[PDB]
């Protein structure tokens, strides 16, 4: 009646390996599928295991079953930016019986960054609605962004867009506020890159 | 015991 | 082509109301299912139906009442609502038979449902687009537009970039989840950000039209909007910009 | 010295009147030792032999779950098979399933079984080697392939070659005394005339376990089946069994037609006649 | 959709001695389908404390059942087994016999 999914979240570089390990508590289960849930959408079967076969592999993903010990694992070798999702492992007894899901794992495949040209630019509008907003773009994968210590300065989380025509990926974060006291120069709390960030 | 697995015709 | 479809998309009402959800598949399947996925993404099977015949039942708060008319349709009427029904309900369908030979369950897009104590704290979003700074246009010869969709409740939005009357995906990145504008509260509105990066040259051409367009899902054509307020009807909130030199 | 575990499953569809009726029974050799009846109240697997009563809660919780799951499956099948054969949803139908394992005097795996039947007729079944299938008709043909591809055998077999047999051993020794007894036939003979000058001769076998027994009537050097009328071995309800064989005979040579009674538990085979 | 009709056998657990306690067995076998109606009779009258076995079947998938009751037999008393089926025109009634 229980399945343990570990870990809850997981970050991996665009090259490395991602392994999620699951433990079911039933021992008469004999079916173990993994579900990919992209973004609040319908979960989708990527791979399942029946027979006994202690390894089922399909291109860049593979499953292990060590059923005596009551555990099974998803391996994402060959990671990529698309691989980012929430992964769910399930166990059932086959046939007309219930699948049991783990808590699911939140997988981020941090991308390999270009030629990191980090910077904090400031944009303005066309305006009704206040603000300027500040953009901390281009930086490399090894920068983490934390939030403000303001109630009125809004900073979003790191994010990756892929200009697909020019094989170019780039990170960024947004930061906006009300303050006549705002400005991008120190708008970001955190540990930026060393700080090359071009600050025009 | 009795079967832990059973197929569906 | 073929799929597991499920209406409505989103839905929002308040305590002790009555709402019904439908679902359908033309995959030609034996079985159909209902799962509740709660606040923290945990899936729990609720019911199932093999050929009109109900199999899985788990526990029946018998407010919760399934109904499967034929093999291809499967509905759930929920009565006297809960703040804890605030979940996403997933139709699915599998095919039992031959083993089952084909084990995978096919999911629908889910019907998102948030139920409130009080609908007056519902608001549609304000949408701002911001034209790229000329700073990065020199230093990189690329142009990031930023869209801000803000002050909305509940979290029922779908943001998209339209460039020259076609919907754009390349160069786009949208915040994975919103920020709460006051992380202190229960009633807090939300704020979402998005990013369209284009060629600097593309930006520098005012025959080029950028639209950030956010779908809000709100109140329908039956409620009780009593106030000096819009009435957060399901609606769209757009905002535009043009290229410069 | 041979032994066996054998589970028996019958689910029969009640159109309009709720779920299907579902009866499951377990046997070691010729003792029944567990049962399940859906119409029964307890809705658990039940003992029918003392040596199994020994078994703790998890065994019984466990066996209750699996046998319920057996019917859910049978229930699905019932529809599936309506499909396969193109049948009104208004008729009733019967699904039967029996499997099990045989061991020798060494208590090692000998044989395996797993057979299936729609409306009391062969459908598909597991072949002697526990790896391929025999389908009896066009419908089961469908199911064969699907099972072959779905790797059904590979699992059933691990049960039948392994967990089935492990347990059959476990049972045999925990039920040390009931299962390995050898109750030999209490025989006699009877005379009924009919006729007036021929006469029927009836050789009786009683209180014997297990149910395997041979009753022959004879030449007086060896055998006869002109009219050796013989009836199905039948249960007494105390755990033992009964049978008889009969010959109608000319009236004054009753004294050269003997009856032979072979059975386990008899040291030497019994010859029996009416002086 | 096949149909086998029940073969019937009426007899007692142990030998039939008047005045001491025995069991009156009715063994239906070789039939299909599983639905069957079986009663035991004392001088034409229906007996109520009548149990039956759990349903099972043969090598050929035909069903078998044992209906049984506790009775002390007598000179006067005649016992009988009544069995109705889908395969049967009218109920078939079979009388007990101490020597069959």
């Amino acid at each position: 009646e229980n399945v343990e999914q570990h870990p809850s979240t997981l970050s991996v570089q665009e090259g490395d390996s991602a392994v999620i390990k699951c433990t079911y508590s039933d021992s008469a289960s004999n079916y173990f599928p993994w579900y990919k849930q992209e973004l609040g959408k319908g979960p989708q079967l990527i791979i399942d295991i029946r027979s006994n076969v202690g390894e089922k592999k399909d291109q860049r993903i593979a499953v292990t079953l060590n059923k005596t010990a009551k555990h099974f694992s998803l391996h994402i070798t060959e990671t990529q930016p698309e691989d980012s999702a929430v992964y769910f492992c399930a166990a059932s007894r086959g046939g007309a019986q219930k699948l049991v899901f783990g808590q699911g794992t939140r997988l981020t495949i941090n991308p390999n960054i270009q030629n990191p040209d980090p910077a904090v630019y400031q944009l303005r509008d066309s305006k009704s609605s206040d603000k300027s907003v500040c953009l901390f773009t281009d930086f490399d994968s090894q920068t983490n962004v934390s939030q403000s210590k303001d109630s009125d300065v809004y900073i979003t989380d790191k994010c990756v867009l892929d200009m697909r025509s020019m094989d170019f990926k780039s990170n960024s974060a947004v930061a906006w506020s009300n303050k006549s006291d705002f400005a991008c120069a120190n708008a970001f709390n955190n540990s930026i890159i060393p700080e090359d960030t071009f600050f025009p | 015991f009795s079967g832990e697995y059973i197929p569906t015709v | 082509d073929t799929a597991v479809s499920q209406t409505p998309k989103y839905l929002v009402t308040q305590m002790g109301n009555d709402k019904s959800i439908k679902c359908e598949q033309n995959l030609g399947h034996d079985t159909m299912y209902w799962y509740k996925q709660d606040s923290k993404k945990f899936l729990k099977i609720m019911f199932s139906y093999n050929n009109k015949e109900l199999i899985i039942n788990e526990t029946v708060p018998n407010r919760f009442s399934p109904k499967s008319p034929d093999k291809a349709h499967l509905n759930l009427h929920i009565n006297s609502l809960e703040l804890g029904d605030s979940a996403v309900y997933f139709c699915a369908s599998s095919q039992l038979a031959g083993g089952p030979l084909y084990n995978e369950q096919f999911f629908g897009p889910g019907t998102r449902l948030t139920v409130l104590e009080d609908l007056k704290n519902v608001f549609p979003p304000e949408v701002a687009v911001f034209e790229p700074s000329e700073a990065e246009i020199s230093h990189t010869q690329k142009a990031t537009l930023v869209c801000l969709a803000t002050g909305f409740y509940p979290d029922h939005v779908e943001l998209s970039w339209w460039v020259n009357g076609k919907e754009v995906h390349s160069g786009v990145c949208t915040d994975p989840q919103p920020l709460k504008e006051q992380p202190a509260l229960n009633d807090s509105r939300y704020a979402l950000s998005s990013r369209l990066r284009v060629s600097a040259t593309f930006w520098q051409n005012p025959r080029n039209h950028f639209r950030c367009q956010v779908q809000f899902y709100g109140l329908s054509e039956n409620d009780e909007w009593t106030q000096d307020r819009a009435k957060p009807v399901t609606q769209i909130v757009s905002a535009e910009a043009w290229g410069r030199a | 010295g041979s032994h066996s575990m054998r589970y028996f499953f019958t689910s029969v569809s009640r159109p309009g009147r709720g779920e299907p009726r579902f009866i499951a029974v377990g046997y070691v050799d010729d003792t029944q030792f567990v049962r399940f009846d859906s119409d029964a109240a307890s809705q658990r697997m039940e003992p029918r032999a003392p040596w199994i009563e020994q078994e703790g809660p998890e065994y019984w919780d466990g066996e209750t779950r699996k046998v319920k799951a057996h019917s859910q499956t049978h229930r699905v099948d019932l529809g599936t098979l309506r499909g396969y054969y193109n049948q009104s949803e208004a008729g009733s139908h019967t699904v039967q399933r029996m499997y099990g394992c045989d061991v020798g005097s060494d208590w090692r795996f000998l044989r395996g079984y797993h057979q299936y039947a729609y409306d009391g007729k062969d459908y598909i079944a597991l072949k002697e080697d526990l790896r391929s299938w025999t389908a009896a008709d066009m419908a089961a043909q469908t199911t064969k392939h699907k099972w072959e591809a779905a790797h059904v055998a590979e699992q059933l077999r691990a049960y039948l070659e392994g967990t089935c047999v492990e347990w059959l051993r476990r049972y045999l020794e925990n039920g040390k005394e009931t299962l390995q007894r050898t109750d030999a036939p209490k025989t006699h003979m009877t005379h009924h005339a009919v006729s007036d000058h021929e006469a029927t001769l009836r050789c009786w076998a009683l209180s014997f376990y297990p149910a395997e027994i041979t009753l022959t009537w004879q030449r007086d050097g060896e055998d006869q089946t002109q009219d050796t009328e013989l009836v199905e071995t039948r249960p007494a309800g105390d755990g033992t069994f009964q049978k008889w064989a009969a010959v109608v005979v000319p009236s004054g040579q009753e004294q050269r037609y003997t009856c032979h009674v072979q059975h386990e538990g008899l040291p030497k085979p019994l010859t029996l006649r009416w002086e | 959709m096949i149909q086998r009709t029940p073969k019937i056998q009426v007899y007692s657990r142990h030998p039939a001695e008047n005045g001491k306690s025995n069991f009156l067995n009715c063994y239906v076998s070789g039939f299909h389908p599983s639905d069957i109606e079986v009663d035991l009779l004392k001088n034409g009258e229906r007996i109520e404390k009548v149990e039956h076995s759990d349903l099972s079947f043969s090598k050929d998938w035909s069903f078998y059942l044992l209906y049984y009751t506790e009775f002390t037999p007598t000179e006067k008393d005649e016992y009988a087994c009544r069995v109705n089926h889908v395969t049967l025109s009218q109920p078939k009634i079979v009388k007990w016999d101490r020597d069959m």
